[PDB]
């Protein structure tokens, strides 16, 4: 039910772009902020970007600032990034993961939110930057 | 010079030294008093998303400190415990003699982090930071002040606290935290009155609305209240 | 001269807290051993409007501040704590000749 | 949510001392202005007086040979008596908390938040 | 921030008890989150905040930790359990993660 | 000393109208020290603008009050009925409290 | 007025250890780097007994004790160094008007 | 205020600065002097069993220091090294610009330990505590003092060490022992002279009765000498 | 009396670098968040010679080394900065009587 | 007492307070002033080798700090870094409230070590160690300074950074060295005037005579030249 995937890879010139597309499904995805993170090919795992779910924050890691841009859309149950500008060390292996995360609302009119960490996961689309 | 004042017939006057007031007779030492006034006073807004975009860091300049003999009754005291980002604290400790400003209604215990760029915190207004008989112009950190200025004179012949958080403070992009625990607590907006905090506090105590698990928890406000 | 306030907002009530200025040695109290805390060695007390001293005092207070930092940029003292004395002798001073 | 409480004896004697209680519900006395209000009925409000914790006291001029204000903190209690009462001092009674300011919120020596009021009659 | 797992790989045997520790250059004090991931999957969330189980995992996963030092603890390992595991940061934006543990289980 | 004088005595205005209701000092004064107090009937009088233009917290934003030096107004644009009351004039300054009498606004 | 003493026994005699006030620079003893120790800088002396300066002396002290523990619990300085300028600037202003 | 003496055909008498006394002339800062005299004058008892009630400790007062420029000479110093049970030390140490006093006959140097509920050493006569030139209201950990107070004027125009230690320092259930050498000595009893201690060392290292272990060693005195 | 010089050789022009000692407050240059660095607070000058002023004052600072070293070898002070407040009342005292 | 100046008509005299000088006028404390005078005023030799023999140490006294007003413009500073043998700093650190020397042409930087026999560094003549408008008997390290006196008035009405190094600092016996970068230098001979030094710094970063290995460079000068 709860439905990550990812989408919208392939290959792109350096200094190109591409905007890829997670899709999502079987949660509050107007409730939920998410998150981008990035595995180098045949290494480690390292984390790139979130966006906060009311659309307050757009925060980066450092490699990227000034190349890449996170929306979101929450009438299309959608998450996006956008990337421009590519360089050679992009290619590599993207996942978008939902963030470990629960709401009450039982105290007065207005909920909440439980901030732990990460929890659910996508496949996985890789990108290749490269001319071609 | 350093400007004065003199009491007269219940009238206060600046105390010209460059022409002599000759009928104001000064006859004792106990006669100078060196009074510290309340930024409460003038109407400065008090609220802490007002107050610290007063405040800011600076390097390369030397703290002074400068002592008086009496002050206002305060309504709003303040206290800061900021980290840098690698761990550090931003504000320097306090040098003995130094105690919190003694008389005070509230408490806004604030704590958090920030990019501290700079050394020390200075007052952007140049007013001085109220200490224990100690006017100072710097922060240290821990230690509770008021804000507000000093008047020098010729004479004639129990607390609340209540406990903030903060990400990114000193920009004008910090956001604001209420603390009901260590894990429990609300977000702030500008329309809220500390006595609707009061309540708040009281009544998720009352409610039992807090943490039962191991996570950081942060509520909203009704939109319409 | 009168020094006209230009404020916007002026409390025109003071509420004042000082030290015990004088007191009475009653018994063994002004041993410290026997002394009252930190908290306790203060006095208050308040001050009705007399013609606007209290604005006139803050409007005084506005135009000190100015000075004052001039003269603490000015020395190599962490603790300044004698600009009465100071001020005493300036006043001998000049009265003498 | 603070709350004051008046208190008093409904029915007077004239020329005698009417004693009245404010008593406070929420908060505390201590370093604010503590107000009496008179109100005849039908008439307009008539200011009485204010005490401050510290004791200090003021009085309106046309009750100042009349009245005094007392303040007790032990017993967060605030009392107004009327020396030598007459059929005129019939009226409602108020008290009204008159601070500069609280914490965020300024007043202007305000009267933020009221008791409920009790009518007091002197009669033989 | 700068976190580091030590040590780098361990192989044992099924039922063997694994200990990893991970390090932070500054303190978080519980805010951590624990991986598995078997090659060529996902990383499966084992422990959050450092001493919470998630659920759908068994309870051989253990460790906790105080302030910069954050342990994990295998019980007992089983023939699933031959994965790289993760660390994540828990506390400050950014996050970092752990280098990758790369446990090998010793099978039949 | 000090009289407040209202002007006028009483007020009958539609709804959605603009009532303006002003009190004149018997004085000189210059000191934005003032008060326009809600008196519901059989209740307390309620606070609504002090210090000559500062809304009080709980006022709904439609009322608004100024003035200079000894005529000095309250407006209420957006008449409602539950305005129904009658208005006080109040002026604090050197340590003493003055009223007046006020003034009856009737909501059509 | 002359004080009376009140105490049960008391020393007629002092024996007084002060810096050497003034002192004639002889050679190079002044300067710092040939100067001697700290337990050289001193002077010493007797004081006979004349008409009981000695116990007035000390119920002079006994008497001073309680106002300057009172005065030093009303300041925030460490090491108070400034009584005697302070009382100086008393009898001037006193003598002056 | 705080009063004042003043010389007068060699007669001490309260300079009445409330009632000027204008037939006494002050004519350079160099006729004021401020000096110290010891509890040593007034005759109050010197042996430490007499000695350490007078003492006592608190918590949350501030320490302060006045300065003097002349002293008695002393009879009797004092100083002190007391831990806390758990291993930490009761006194403050001393900061920058205290050395000890200066001219002493006997210094009575203790050690030891003692429950230590507070945190500074106050004096229960409100006496001051005699440095060199620097009257303290507080007792530093290892520096030589000796008991006194301070008086003011307006003018007319070595040592030997003693080591002890104690247990259960500051109560009045504390008991008092010698030291020959760090494993060797004798319990102390009221009836003793510090030159029958004197004797005493110099008896036991004539008579060779010392410490030839590793243990502690308590001698008792003959209760018929 | 005049001061002879009895050094070997004096510079007669002087360079001083001083305090700001006024300083108009040109909008917010007086506070210190918007204040000038360390480097930055201070002003200078010149001295022509005047009749020798600067080789007898040179002669003074040598003449006045030793006394201010027997005063400082005499107090206990770790930075001593009332010496001219001391001087005015030494004036004060001795003028008045 | 402390001698003390005066101007009249442009003229220096001793102020005589002994024998009072009623003719001149004290009417405010602006007309005190503090200066301090610069020891290459009187034409002592300034070059390292000259100046370290008038410096030495000793242990068992107190160092003592002064201020004044204003001071001259200087044209040799030093500081020091030295390391005992055994690994410790001679030299203690600077307590707070000392900046450098604000106003210097050149800073003779000086690094090494020596044996340093003593607590603190006392100058042999008697003069004062120049710091921010602080006058300091002692050199605190690694704080630059200048040498002088200092002389008391009544009153009418950037830098270049020079490296060296020294072994057995403090003996009469030191060698001197310069510093072209950390491994590259050359051997200290009387007649060289620093502007030699200076298109000598510049001749080697033309030429390239540094070091391309991990050892240490010791050049000598052309002994004609
Ligand atoms: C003595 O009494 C005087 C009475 O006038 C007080 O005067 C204050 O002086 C300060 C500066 O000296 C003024 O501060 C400046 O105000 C400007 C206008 O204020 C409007 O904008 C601010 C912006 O928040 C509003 O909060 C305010 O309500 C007004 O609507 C601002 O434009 C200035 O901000 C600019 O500079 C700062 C500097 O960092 C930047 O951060 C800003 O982005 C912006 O570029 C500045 O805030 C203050 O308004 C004066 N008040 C009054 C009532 O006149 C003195 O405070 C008092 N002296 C002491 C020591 O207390
Ligand atoms: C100025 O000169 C005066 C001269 O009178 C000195 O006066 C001393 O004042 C102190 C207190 O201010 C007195 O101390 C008290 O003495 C009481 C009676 O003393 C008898 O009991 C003690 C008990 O040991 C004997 O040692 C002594 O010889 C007497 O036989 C005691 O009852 C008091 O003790 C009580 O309080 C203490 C407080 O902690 C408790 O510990 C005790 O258990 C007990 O409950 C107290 O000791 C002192 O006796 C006075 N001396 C004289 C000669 O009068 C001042 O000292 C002097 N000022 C200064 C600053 O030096
Ligand atoms: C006030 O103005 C006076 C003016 O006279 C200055 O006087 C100086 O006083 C100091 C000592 O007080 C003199 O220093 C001594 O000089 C002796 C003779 O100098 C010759 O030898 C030195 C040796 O290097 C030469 O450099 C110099 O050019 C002369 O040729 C020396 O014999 C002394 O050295 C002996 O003692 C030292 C002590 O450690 C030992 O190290 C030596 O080995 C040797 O045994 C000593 O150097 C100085 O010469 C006087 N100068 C003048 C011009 O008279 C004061 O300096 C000044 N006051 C202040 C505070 O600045
Ligand atoms: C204030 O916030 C805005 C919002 O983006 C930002 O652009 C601006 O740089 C901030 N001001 C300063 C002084 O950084
Ligand atoms: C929160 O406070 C309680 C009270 O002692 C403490 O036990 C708990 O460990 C605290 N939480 C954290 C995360 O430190
Ligand atoms: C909230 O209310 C409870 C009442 O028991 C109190 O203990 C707690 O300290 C309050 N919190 C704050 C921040 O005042
Ligand atoms: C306590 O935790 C349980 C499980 O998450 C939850 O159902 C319950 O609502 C929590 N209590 C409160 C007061 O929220
Ligand atoms: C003094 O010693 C006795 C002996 O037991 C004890 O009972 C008493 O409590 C002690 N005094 C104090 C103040 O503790
Ligand atoms: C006692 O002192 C001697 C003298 O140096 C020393 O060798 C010995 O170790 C000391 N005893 C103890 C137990 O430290
Ligand atoms: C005891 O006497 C010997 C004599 O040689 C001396 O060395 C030792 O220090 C003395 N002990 C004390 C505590 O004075
Ligand atoms: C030395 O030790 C031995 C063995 O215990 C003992 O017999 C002897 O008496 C000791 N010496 C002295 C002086 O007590
Ligand atoms: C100066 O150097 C010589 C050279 O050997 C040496 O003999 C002499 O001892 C040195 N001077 C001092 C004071 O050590
Ligand atoms: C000399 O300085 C360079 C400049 O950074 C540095 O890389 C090198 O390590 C230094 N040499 C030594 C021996 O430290
Ligand atoms: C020598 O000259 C170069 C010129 O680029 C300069 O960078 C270097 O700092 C100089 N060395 C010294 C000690 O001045
Ligand atoms: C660099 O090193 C090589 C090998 O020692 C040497 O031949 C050459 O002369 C060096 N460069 C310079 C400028 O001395």
């Amino acid at each position: 039910q709860v439905q990550v995937e990812e989408s919208g890879g392939g290959v792109v010139q350096p200094g190109g772009s591409l905007r890829l597309s997670c899709a999502a499904s079987g949660f509050m995805f107007s409730n939920y902020g998410m998150h981008w993170v990035r595995q180098a090919p045949g290494k480690g795992l390292e984390w790139m970007a979130f966006i906060r779910y009311d659309d307050s924050k757009k925060f980066y890691a450092d490699s990227v600032k000034g190349r890449f841009t996170i929306s979101r859309d929450n009438s299309k149950n959608t998450l996006y990034l956008q990337m421009n500008s590519l360089r050679a060390e992009d290619t590599a292996l993207y996942y978008c993961a939902k963030e470990l995360l629960q709401v009450y609302t039982s105290a007065w009119g207005e909920g909440h939110s439980y901030y732990y960490a990460l929890d659910v996961w996508g496949l996985g689309t890789a990108v290749t930057v490269s001319s071609a | 010079s350093i400007p004065l004042g003199v009491i007269h017939n219940s009238t206060l006057q600046v105390s010209d030294v460059d022409k002599l007031v000759c009928r104001d007779k000064l006859s004792s030492t106990n006669q100078l008093r060196s009074v510290g006034l309340n930024l409460e006073g003038n109407g400065v807004a008090t609220d802490v998303p007002s107050v610290t975009k007063r405040w800011g860091f600076r390097s390369g300049v030397p703290p002074k400190v400068v002592n008086y003999e009496a002050g206002e009754w305060a309504e709003n005291c303040y206290n800061l415990e900021i980290k840098k980002p690698d761990g550090s604290e931003c504000l320097p400790a306090a040098p003995d003699g130094i105690r919190g400003f003694p008389r005070c209604r509230y408490v806004h215990k604030v704590s958090g982090t920030g990019p501290c760029a700079g050394d020390f915190a200075f007052h952007k207004e140049g007013a001085f930071f109220l200490y224990d008989r100690l006017a100072s112009t710097v922060i240290y950190r821990g230690t509770t002040f008021a804000e507000g200025v000093v008047a020098f004179l010729i004479l004639p012949q129990y607390s609340t606290t209540i406990r903030y958080q903060a990400t990114g403070f000193g920009t004008n992009e910090t956001e604001y935290l209420f603390e009901v625990d260590n894990l429990t607590y609300v977000q702030l907006e500008s329309r809220f009155t500390p006595q609707f905090l009061l309540q708040l506090n009281e009544t998720i105590y009352a409610s039992g609305k807090r943490s039962n698990t191991t996570g950081k928890l942060i509520w909203k406000v009704n939109p319409e209240i | 001269e009168v020094i006209v306030n230009a404020q916007p907002k002026c409390n025109p009530n003071l509420h004042f807290w000082t030290t015990q200025d004088e007191g009475a040695a009653i018994g063994l109290a002004w041993i410290p051993y026997f002394g009252p805390a930190a908290e306790g060695i203060y006095t208050e007390g308040l001050m009705h409007n007399q013609d606007g001293l209290i604005c006139g005092l803050r409007q005084l207070a506005n135009e000190t501040t100015q000075a004052l930092q001039l003269f603490l940029r000015a020395t190599t003292e962490l603790r300044t704590f004698s600009i009465l004395n100071r001020k005493a002798i300036d006043f001998l001073l000049q009265r003498w000749g | 949510q603070v709350q004051l409480q008046e208190s008093g004896p409904g029915l007077g004697k004239p020329s005698e001392t009417l004693s009245l209680s404010c008593t406070v519900s929420g908060a505390s006395i201590r370093g604010y202005f503590w107000n009496w209000i008179r109100q005849p009925p039908g008439k307009g409000l008539e200011w009485i007086g204010y005490i401050h914790s510290t004791g200090s006291t003021n009085y309106n001029p046309s009750l100042k040979s009349r009245v005094t204000i007392s303040v007790d903190t032990s017993k967060n209690q605030v009392s107004l008596n009327v020396n030598s009462v007459t059929a005129a001092d019939t009226a409602v009674y108020f008290c009204a908390r008159g601070a500069w300011n609280v914490a965020t919120v300024y007043y202007y020596y305000g009267m933020d938040v009221w008791g409920q009021g009790t009518l007091v009659t002197v009669s033989s | 921030i700068q976190m580091t797992q030590s040590p780098s790989s361990v192989s044992a045997s099924v039922g063997d008890r694994v200990t990893i520790t991970c390090r932070a250059s500054q303190d978080i004090s519980n805010w951590l989150a624990w991986y598995q991931q078997k090659p060529g999957k996902a990383p499966e969330l084992l422990i959050y905040t450092a001493s919470i189980l998630q659920s759908g995992v068994s309870s051989r996963f253990s460790g906790s930790g105080s302030g910069t030092d954050f342990t994990l603890t295998i019980s007992s390992l089983q023939p699933e359990d031959s994965a790289t595991y993760y660390c994540q940061q828990g506390k400050s934006f950014p996050y970092t993660f752990g280098q990758g543990t790369k446990l090998e289980i010793k099978r039949t | 000393e000090i009289v407040l004088t209202q002007s006028p005595g009483t007020l009958s205005l539609s709804p959605g109208e603009r009532a303006t209701l002003s009190c004149r000092a018997s004085q000189s004064v210059s000191s934005s020290y003032f008060a326009w107090y809600q008196q519901k009937p059989g209740q307390a009088p309620r606070l609504l603008i002090s210090g000559t233009s500062t809304r009080a917290p709980g006022i709904p934003d439609r009322f608004s009050g100024s003035g200079s030096g000894t005529d000095f107004t309250l407006t209420i644009s957006r008449l409602e009925p539950e305005d129904f009351a009658v208005y006080f004039c109040q002026q604090y300054g050197n340590s003493l409290y003055t009223f007046g009498q006020g003034t009856k606004l009737e909501i059509k």
